[PDB]
């Protein structure tokens, strides 16, 4: 996309174009192989503003002069987006059963926290210490 | 060795506050949430008996003074530059035990005159 | 929504428009996929009432002079709101099966608290400092 | 309604008319999607008295000089209440299985203890400190 | 591929020429039997691109003046592609169920942590010393 | 083969004529019951290319003055290039059912990390002191 | 058999007649009740050919001035012999089922460890101290 | 059996007549009911020729000048063939099925080591000190 994900605050998403926008969601929909079509367009925009406002407010700053956002932003932005998708979709799958076919995913046993909860959390993650509070200060 | 004593008791010689914030496995605060933590526990602006009142998720450790024998470290030093120039070991503001006394200091005296 | 609900205390909800709060509860259905559309209007209200009420009253003032509510306080008060009205529902499925067709969700084992108990307050507890307590002060 | 909840005590209730107690009943039918529409409202009168009652008499007071009901008093007594209609109903249902559809919720291992025991319980706690011993006192 | 993996950073990757890119897809792709075929070009472009991406953010730099990537920086990035896939394909099987015929694989207890939770993830752990902290500095 | 597979770097393999490689492969083939006939040859070439690679630069060197890579190095490599294609196949299988037969393998609980994941890992694990850290440094 | 699995080499198998060959071959297939005679003869080459390397690679040496292979060298090759073909074959099996018919088996998972995992490692490990570390050295 | 399997040694069991061998092998089969009728010649022979090689090799000499093999060296010999005719039969059944007909044998969690696998091993194991390091020595 023209405008990247990480280059828009949550003030830009609401001012893109509906082609800007659609691009971006676009590709936070390559992140899965079913796309997420049975979920609609403005469920997708939410996930991707609601991430965007996320990075922005939990994700910004530093940590002993590192910025907490230590990987690529823009991986990480869509990362979250797909991460807040899968959770208006109930979840992640453990098991699946229909006309007789079943699987079963290896998912299970994560941890009981929010990016913990889902694949794409879990690589949102690694993009941001982990979650690790390495912050350090002196007094002058 | 002087020069490393001095050095030595600045970082080693004093207690240092230690203010950790946050719960472990919590979540993390940044350098900005710190810099807010800081005014309120600055060595600066705290008096002898300024009280803290806290969460659970505030831990005030100490750097404690390290102990290391610095006053040994001086002597032995004293003892080698006198030897070397000569003087008793009594010229550079050191005591040595049993040779204050008795015929040890008859011959170290004598040595020197 | 032109007021947003960040902008909205609980008294100012009661003075909104009717299409006014449409708009906040339309934004509050794009968290789930479903829009929880066998909830009538009231229950969403409720919820969306509650959630600006407890907003206001449960994640408001001060820890070390820090905001407790760090996060985006729109999304916080839309994943809280959500929160509410899945617990309406009954809670979060685990499991769901019916004709012929199953699905389980990896859910379980977050923990015994309020908000640990769905997706939508865990995603919330990340915008709140995960309800620890990082309050300090000093004797003058 | 307007006699709210938290404006009305024991007393207050028993001498407010059938249609000021029935705007109080209809919200607290609002935190459930059922209703609670199978249980009479005797029940449903029965377990806001009691709410009220055990707000007055349970939740009151002060702990450091805090009010021990720290949340909105509104909805912790519309809570309160919900979790006692539900206790009515026999309890949380953990399953519900029917005419072949099944659903399993998250609920379980949520503790030993009343307010633990349900969703709106558990909802209820995070307005009272949680159960926790806050209180302190000096001597002159 | 002429371009190999490892020679493309994010930036080189979007101005390879489609067969160039093609090249490598066709190289990840040999890392599963069933090669992803049901899933689309562009979500195994999206994922070698942030494998890419996070190579050169993540997994780059020094411990000890050594290279955090100790092993093969191509087959590392293969690797860390085939996880990428795996994860949009909605994760690891551990059993599959079809017409008749099963088949159950040793997958699970495998930890936590995004790279643990795919086999392709546990080979990429090896080439960049399994997570651990080597790192150390002195003053002068 | 007249070129052993330990004779072989990753510059020589793809310098190697067609017949040399598919004696290399020829011998992978004897280390499984069903030879993989089912995987095609490009991945059984990717395998053991990996193989190669991931010999050369993570099992190379030495502590304590000994050989990182104590056992037969034909072996070694033979063992990684088959625990490679057992994991391009979706893993080690734990359990098979077909029409009415059924077998399951002693297999679990062999830890988290790749090499023990199948048993061919296992096997190469025997010649790379089972990943153990026996180096030793002086100063002189 | 006239050349023992013991006085060979693997540089001697090479060399070995096909007869030769085949009377060692035959003796392995002794150790099973079943000669795994649905494997192929290359599979078995292999598999002897690979215990008399790792025989001469990971077993040889000495402990204390004691010889790390204690017991009768004949019988501990045939032994990882066949704990070789038995990994071949899959692996050894917990349980099979057929037409009506079933057995399980005591394998219990003994260990970990690559010889821990089949009937044939576990009566290898007696001949080498069970892997234990009994060396010992002066200096003079 | 006339040569008893205690006084014959690998050397000697090679040079016994067919007939010397094969009361020794009919002194095995009667340690089970079933004779392991299914299992060929060969096989037995190969055992009761191992048990003796192991006998001579591993479970001889002293420990404090005591012998190691404390019990009746016939019946150790003959328990030790046993053991490797049941382990060349793929191990000691836990449960078997068949026609309607169930059997479960309390054979489990009999322990890790070769000889702690099947009651044949369990018997030899007490002959054998049960493994202990009762070995003790001076200076002089
Ligand atoms: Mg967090």
């Amino acid at each position: 996309p023209d405008p990247s994900i990480d280059e828009v605050s949550k003030s830009d998403w609401d001012a893109l174009t509906t082609q800007e926008q659609d691009d971006i969601i676009s590709q936070v929909e390559n992140l899965s192989s079913t796309g997420w079509v049975n979920t609609s367009r403005e469920r997708k925009a939410e996930a991707i503003r609601s991430a965007i406002a996320e990075r922005d407010t939990l994700y910004s700053g530093n940590m002993s002069r590192l910025p907490t956002l230590d990987g690529d932003a823009e991986y990480f932005t869509l990362y979250l987006s797909a991460h807040k998708i899968q959770l208006f979709e109930g979840g992640e799958a453990q098991s699946e059963s229909g006309e007789g076919g079943s699987v079963s995913y290896s998912t299970g046993g994560g941890g009981e926290k929010d990016l913990q909860k889902t694949r794409y959390g879990r690589m949102a993650l690694e993009y941001v210490w982990e979650d690790n509070s390495i912050a350090a200060l002196r007094t002058y | 060795n002087e020069a490393a004593i001095n050095q030595a008791i600045e970082l080693h010689g004093f207690p240092q506050r230690h203010v950790k914030v946050g719960k472990e496995d919590g979540a993390p605060v940044r350098d900005n949430d710190l810099r807010r933590v800081r005014t309120i526990f600055d060595p600066r602006t705290t008096d002898a008996n300024t009280a803290y009142f806290t969460g659970q998720d505030v831990d005030v450790e100490t750097l404690e003074a390290h102990n290391f024998d610095y006053s040994a470290i001086h002597e032995m030093d004293m003892r080698n530059l006198t030897t070397a120039l000569g003087l008793p070991l009594e010229a550079g503001n050191v005591g040595a035990d049993g040779l204050g006394s008795g015929k040890p200091a008859e011959l170290r005296f004598a040595l020197l005159k």
